[PDB]
RNA sequence: GUUUGACCUCAAAUCAGGUAGGAGUACCCGCUGAACUUAAGCAUAUCAAUAAGCGGAGGAAAAGAAACCAACCGGGAUUGCCUUAGUAACGGCGAGUGAAGCGGCAAAAGCUCAAAUUUGAAAUCUGGUACCUUCGGUGCCCGAGUUGUAAUUUGGAGAGGG
RNA sequence: AUGGUGAACUAUGCCUGAAUAGGGUGAAGCCAGAGGAAACUCUGGUGGAGGCUCGUAGCGGUUCUGACGUGCAAAUCGAUCGUCGAAUUUGGGUAUAGGGGCGAAAGACUAAUCGAACCAUCUAGUAGCUGGUUCCUGCCGAAGUUUCCCUCAGGAUAGCAG
RNA sequence: UUCAAAUGAGAACUUUGAAGACUGAAGUGGGGAAAGGUUCCACGUCAACAGCAGUUGGACGUGGGUUAGUCGAUCCUAAGAGAUGGGGAAGCUCCGUUUCAAAGGCCUGGCAGGCCACCAUCGAAAGGGAAUCCGGUUAAGAUUCCGGAACCUGGAUAUGGAUUCUUCACGGUAACGUAACUGAAUGUGGAGACGUCGGCGCGAGCCCUGGGAGGAGUUAUCUUUUCUUCUUAAC
RNA sequence: GCUUGUGACGGCCCGUGAAAAUCCACAGGAAGGAAUAGUUUUCAUGCCAGGUCGUACUGAUAACCGCAGCAGGUCUCCAAGGUGAACAGCCUCUAGUUGAUAGAAUAAUGUAGAUAAGGGAAGUCGGCAAAAUAGAUCCGUAACUUCGGGAUAAGGAUUGGCUCUAAGGGUCGGCGAUCAACUUAGAACUGGUACGGACAAGGGGAAUCUGACUGUCUAAUUAAAACAUAGCAUUGCGAUGGUCAGAAAGUGAUGUUGACGCAAUGUGAUUUCUGCCCAGUGCUCUGAAUGUCAAAGUGAAGAAAUUCAACCAAGCGCGGGUAAACGGCGGGAGUACUCUCUUAAGGUAGGGAUUAACGAGAUUCCCACUGUCCCUAUCUACUAUCUAGCGAAACCACAGCCAAGGGAACGGGCUUGGCAGAAUCAGCGGGGAAAGACCCUGUUGAGCUUGACUCUAGUUUGACAUUGUGAAGAGACAUAGAGGGUGUAGAAUAAGUGGGAGCUUCGGCGCCAGUGAAAUACCACUACCUUUAUAGUUUCUUUACUUAUUCAAUGAAGCGGAGCUGGAAUUCAUUUUCCACGUUCUAGCAUUCAAGGUCCCAUUCGGGGCUGAUCCGGGUU
RNA sequence: GUGGCCCCUUUAGUCCCUCGGAAUUUGAGGCUAGAGGAAAGUUACCACAGGGUGGCUUGUG
RNA sequence: GCGUUGGAUUGUUCACCCACUAAUAGGGAACGUGAGCUGGUAGACCGUCGUGAGACAGGUUAGUUUUACCCUACUGAU
């Protein structure tokens, strides 16, 4: 067992953490190898060329720093004296090479470090330092493109490490030195245009669902986003703002110039046409929903949603369900009116299905709920005409419509739809 | 269920020792005033062997001091010592082998065997073929002395426990193979009735965690846990790792 | 006076004299404690505060003269019978379980210590011994005992002084 | 379930004693001679090792369309076979006791009893289903989805008769 | 398996004799341990039993018979069992065997001074162990009785012998020797006291064998022949 | 020569192969003893006594156990001659027995044996069984091999009797005289059908699968590829301990132990091979905070019972390790899918695989050999058979000739027909005798297993009590305070909201002026954030003491402190520390209140005290 | 013409009843009226108790 | 009416192969549950599955019923 104690590290340290003032010549034994070790690492099936690997066997040189890496790491605090200098060593072995290391080591180190922060042998502000620097160089693509780089699940490991490390900082009372100092990054990397700001939308929407960063500093950065070049950083943006919204809104600072910024930038202003329909139809979502959750004004947009307002255009169900989420009682009723004629000219005209006839009605009616003078009572009885419409779509739909107009408005009704107290009550009020 | 051969082990009716055949307990001289204060000297008269023992045994006759008469102490033979030599014991013994000292007297480096965990103890520590503790170093203040043990292991104890110098006789005993179930049998009919051993998978449920099945093998994971009690500590009883090293 | 004694505590004797054990155990006083069964199968439950097991007595044992029942115009130790009553109550509110006061009767019985200064008299008691009228008495001598033996007092009362 | 008796068979350990023809092979060590500068080699002998071997007593129990089959025998007889100096065979003494022991492990052995020994009591234990249920005569005299409790199911009911 | 005779009411089975065979010294012999318990031996003796029989029997009825200082137990301890003291347990009882006891036995000269240190008991008729052999005798008993000849233990002791006036012996260079030749406490050493196999040597008994002194047998022919006795215990 | 005892030697061991009673001797020298006489009972002789119980007989085909006068089982000693290697088998001596129901015949079928022409496995599931071989001398002996074996490999020549030759030894004599045993080799002659003349006594070979081997088990159907084994690997444990017991205990096993050990597992000789995964399940980590979070304890409300809140150990959760742990079998990247390329379970070589021995293990083929077969026949012994004597059992509704029909596919009985003569012996096995598995079901009995349900020993962590004497620190309740805000633009660091255009020390300024979602003076509201102090309130961490408590040891022996005493030692003036007058060439010895010195008495043949050997202490260490 | 063609949870009681020695106030139980809706496998190692042709066919799709 | 064979093959045979022969025809009386004699549960191993105890899509190996002396029938004998 004496000549195998060196070779079995699992009980070297079980015995150093009872004991540690003996077993100091055992542990100076180790950290000589790995001084030695370090300083290594500091510095095909043609027939021509050697074979390759599998990607899961490993070099003896390496077997051996994975594991007196995590020795000294757990036995550091045992001896401040002969490591003050070890996490200087991790830090500049990995954000100087970042190469000449295998993945295994990397890894290893990098759960080192973390719970090196977790013992506060290590402070937040300089493992930052070490972890950020990664995912920019991870993400790279001519890093990510070697033979076996583990480009991905690097990006992955440091990602959940900044997680962790926030949300332990921020477990008693919130870290404010910490967290207005990793905004900035988040700032100063959606700066920089070319897609570098997806490690700070992916990474505020995790910190925000887990009630973290509760601030309005934060909402800002996706705002930022949201009015940003790149899609995918657009889309991160408008997807927060989404998640039927969230407390997000209310923190906003100027909600109005933010929905008149977005259809300028993204929709309207130079028909770029860079999104697809799929993303188009999530800004239709985020702009209608802020507009008739906070009585906004912009007038385009109802101009906007007619050329896609038609029965023969991709997923109308979508478009048209948000039509009626950017209705008021607060806007001029004749823009709807155009919207509304447009709708009944082209799916409750003659010859169209029942599904068809169906939306249209079940789309005007609860456009009406939010802006009841914005059809007429001659368009009105053209539409309750299909109560006993033997389809049951679209007898179902107009009997909302009816049921809609008897509490608003029940004098541009006829005398066969005021259903027995709307007639009563215009009855008293007419003399 | 049955009740299973380690928990029958604990009881003792066929697994008692087999005790007819040894010498004698093998220990040192009690801690007396001579021990404490100088030294005191004795001759060993014979090397003999003890059964279910590799170690060979020394008989050390004294002289005791408070009575005219002689006292005959049983030692394990450390690798040198012989018949007609002197052995001194005690604290201002000289350093050579074969003599008792305490661990505070003598230097760090040394080599020394049948160490006292505590002092009074009369022998705990390297006793078998073979086996050595190492003085690492002392602390006067606070009397304490540092010790490697067998095992690799280091302890600290007491600079007044005891300890004889060299090497425990008979080192090698396990590099020779036994080739043959019949020395094994003559080695355990002296030791103990733990031998053979039927293997756990061989047997029927009652019998074992391990037995049962249409085929020879274990249904779970051999490392037990430490928690466990008394019929279900099989095989690995907490196991911080396992495979080859 | 580094001596001589008193007390306290703990021991020893084939010391003087006595005492316990074990048996039987139908009934009696306690302790300990199952399952079969019945519930649908079954954990509660029932069988059962049973059987087996242990300790301990007598001709009876135990209980017993209220820290009771009551709510009456008040009764008045304990035990057992008739009745209260298969009731009040308990319970997967299921199987099932389950008392008590009152009333009539049998038999009838009441009492004792500690806690109080004899303080003008430890007045008390075992043992040893000599006689005697020997289930015991008188005298005498060692001893117990004041860290309390006698008389007097026990709540119904009672004591002291007059 | 409760409380008790068993290691005289047999399993295993320990203690103390006893028993085991004749042959075959021929290991280390050793002697001489020959060839060598010498390491060393070759030849002829000696010696008598081995959980070697043939094979008695002994221990076991492979095969036979074997004998017997209410047999000598509740496991035997014959021939044939395995082993035969050792992890050998064995006597007496001793230890381990029942949900326990022992086990070179077959759920084997533990007094012809073992996937939980034997004895007595609780105990007339109990389901389910089977079997049986003791004299004569006279008078009357049936029945098979009709309705349901978590489907079988043991049932509860309509109708029939006295 | 057979033949004759005897016995008897009766004989395939009993007794004697005459034959023929068997076990064949790892026995169908002579003795013992465990177990059994009179089955041993004798005298009567046949109702039942001995799978036929029966005058016979380990049967039935009645008696006789087992002699120890030396053989054994008894004693010692082995694996182990088990009280006390103490501690548990409601308790029947459990633990453990020198433990946490004031655990008792010797001296010197109103008892004074000293010395020693230590655990009940049980446990082997094959382990250890003090000492007996021969011959004869019984219906049946014997290393037990008779005769003769010895030995061990323990005890009291007289005589002779040895030693001594150089008080507790001499000789021998030595290994050591002798008829003896004082010895308390205390201590030490030895014996008791030890495996198995191989071959070599020595001894006892047996086997084989010669001469001679005796007896028996064969002898149709031969064989100075075949068999048998000629022994010597403990001490 | 056989048996036995004994001696000196040799070999084997990770095996080194009882204890006590009892006896003796030695060292030592307390002591006592002769002179006009003692001493010695380990020299010789002489005297006395030796208790209790057992003691016969069998010890087995009749005295024991098996229900018995049962072919079974049951420990041991002695052990003759011949053949022959031999305690084998065959015959015999001594000793013992001649017991087992008998007689007459000689049918079948059987049981136990034996022989058979020619052919020789055509038999049969299958060469089952039987036959053949067999001892000793000589020649000769392959592949393979862990170099030790295989191997009696295989395959061949012989064996009698009689008469001879040669060689192989001991004791005495300055080469001979004398004595004696069975061992081998060789020759000649001779009889033969046969010569290990009976008994006794291997059949062999080419290959496959399998387990390394020797060994062990299912007593009473399974002896094996099962178990064990050595070897191999892993795990836990440094005694305050690991594993395991006990109701408890001042209790126990391993342990008369100590990592070359104990305990727990798996694999299963040697050789060769041995690549990767910690996603999962288990095991493990002296693993931060936060989350979950029992009891006690704390705070608030209430008149109180109570109610609420906060705090809240381990465990879980969370994230690190481990695959000779159970599992398991690929990796990475770009935009679950889809494209891409690495796949290091690569043979290191084209010498990569030609691979032991052992086995009552499973299998095929060949030689030899035979009545297995064509194709059966014959003989011997014991039965059967007959006789004298003795004398059961199973089974039994009643009984016993067939056919057809009905019929539960199926009558001995009923109907219709065929028929039908006493009483019987030996055989046979068609039927009847006439006495099985398999399938299903119980809301069954037990055994076993598992994150099935309810529990539980044990273990673990927390509170209280046992529990006393001291000290120093950190956090929180609770009040009193004190200040704060950078996304961008804007003079500037804008919580936010609402009132609005000066109280004025200055008119600095507030309004009017940009820029901004929001506009600043002045005064109020009520959100968050961070800090200051401790009336008190508490909680928690660390540390000191010993008398409780706990552990261990011993002969309860030498402990603690001392101008101690005496030495040095280095000091800055006086100490502080070491030592102590006690012991180290050697297989010796060390004991009689300890000799000596010194004080006293008595003069005795000797006594006592101090010291030799420092003092003190209410702690055995 | 008095519409239309087919059982365990919770709340509330003026001056409801009771809490049995009397009362008050909290709680509790009633009677009313409302609003809601314990438990898996295996056994060949096993054991017990029970149970178990319509004259049918033929050579030709 | 009379005959309708001998053999090879079990990595198998609900059969086929080559020979002899005059020929080498088919079937029943059992297989309309189950009935002479002979091949084709308990132990152990590999494979699939199962958390496991164990089970099976399998495969291999080893593995104790024992009349007639009764009535009838049949065969022979008084």
């Amino acid at each position: 067992r004496a000549a195998m104690l060196p070779t079995n590290i699992i009980l070297l340290q079980n015995l150093v953490k009872r004991d540690p003032e003996s077993y100091q010549e055992e542990f100076l034994q180790q950290y000589a190898h790995y001084e030695s070790l370090r300083d290594i690492f500091m510095l095909g099936n043609g027939s021509s060329t050697m074979a390759g690997t599998n990607g899961t066997t490993m070099s003896t040189s390496t077997s051996q720093l994975i594991e007196l890496v995590g020795f000294v790491s757990q036995v550091c605090s045992c001896f401040p004296r002969e490591t003050a200098n070890f996490p200087s060593e991790l830090k500049q072995l990995l954000l100087e090479h970042h190469k000449s290391l295998p993945f295994e080591l990397k890894e290893k180190i990098l759960s080192c470090l973390t719970m090196l922060r977790n013992k506060d042998v290590i402070t937040a502000e300089e493992l930052i330092q070490s972890l950020f620097p990664l995912l920019v160089a991870y993400s790279s693509h001519g890093n990510s493109l070697g033979v076996n780089s583990h480009a991905k699940e690097l990006r992955k490991i440091i990602y959940t490490n900044l997680i962790s490390l926030l949300k332990s900082c921020n477990t008693n009372g919130k870290n404010q030195k910490l967290n207005k100092s990793t905004q900035a990054v988040c700032f100063n990397l959606l700066d920089q245009p070319d897609s570098q700001g997806i490690w700070a939308t992916k990474l505020t929407r995790e910190l925000w669902r887990r009630g973290i960063w509760d601030d309005s500093r934060t909402v800002e950065i996706m705002t930022q986003a949201a009015l940003h070049q790149d899609v995918k950083i657009v889309m991160s943006g408008v997807m927060f703002f989404l998640d039927l919204n969230f407390s997000a809104i209310h923190l906003l600072r100027d909600p109005q110039g933010f929905a008149e910024k977005l259809f300028k930038e993204h929709l309207s202003g130079k028909t770029k046409n860079k999104f697809d329909m799929e993303q188009k139809i999530s800004l239709m979502q985020l702009l209608s929903r802020l507009i008739g959750t906070h009585k906004l004004i912009v007038l385009g947009i109802y101009t906007f949603f007619l050329k896609y307002l038609t029965p023969k255009q991709r997923d109308v169900t979508r478009i048209m369900s948000a039509c009626a989420q950017a209705c008021h009682d607060l806007v001029p009723p004749e823009v709807i009116n155009v919207m509304v004629r447009k709708i009944a000219d082209e799916f409750v005209s003659d010859g169209v299905a029942n599904e068809v006839a169906a939306a249209g009605i079940n789309t005007i009616r609860e456009i009406c709920s939010r802006a009841p003078l914005a059809i007429d009572e001659i368009l009105l009885q053209d539409l309750v005409e299909y109560k006993g419409s033997k389809a049951k779509g679209v007898n179902m739909a107009a009997k909302s419509l009816i049921a809609l107009y008897r509490d608003v408005a029940p004098e541009m009704l006829k005398k066969k739809d005021r259903g027995k107290n709307a007639a009563m009550e215009v009855q008293e009020a007419k003399k | 269920g049955r009740v299973i051969r380690n928990q029958r082990k604990g009881a003792g009716s066929i697994f008692t020792s087999h005790t007819r055949l040894r010498q004698g307990a093998a220990k040192l001289r009690t801690l007396d005033y001579a021990e404490r204060h100088g030294y005191i000297r004795g001759i060993v008269k014979q090397i003999v062997h003890d059964s279910g023992r590799g170690a060979p045994l020394a008989k050390v006759v004294f002289r005791d001091p408070y009575k005219y008469r002689l006292r005959e102490e049983i030692f394990i033979a450390n690798e040198g010592v012989h018949t007609g030599q002197f052995i001194y014991a005690g604290k201002k013994a000289s350093l050579n082998v074969g003599n008792v000292l305490p661990l505070g007297s003598v230097p760090e480096g040394t080599i020394v065997s049948n160490v006292e965990e505590k002092p009074g103890d009369r022998g705990a520590l390297a006793r078998a073929s073979g086996n050595y503790v190492i003085i690492i170093g002392h602390n006067p203040d606070e009397n304490k002395t540092r010790v490697r043990l067998p095992s690799g292991a280091k302890k600290v104890i007491s600079s007044d426990a005891r300890g004889v110098i060299g090497v425990i006789a008979g080192g090698g005993r396990v590099d020779k193979p036994l080739l043959k179930a019949g020395r094994a049998f003559h080695k355990y009919r002296l030791k103990r009735n733990s031998w053979p051993k039927t293997r756990g998978v061989a047997m029927n449920p009652v019998d074992h965690p391990h037995g049962g099945g249409n085929h020879q093998h274990i249904g779970k994971a051999s490392t037990i846990s430490r928690g466990a009690v008394s019929g279900q500590k099989a095989g690995l009883i907490a196991a911080r790792r396992t495979g080859l090293l």
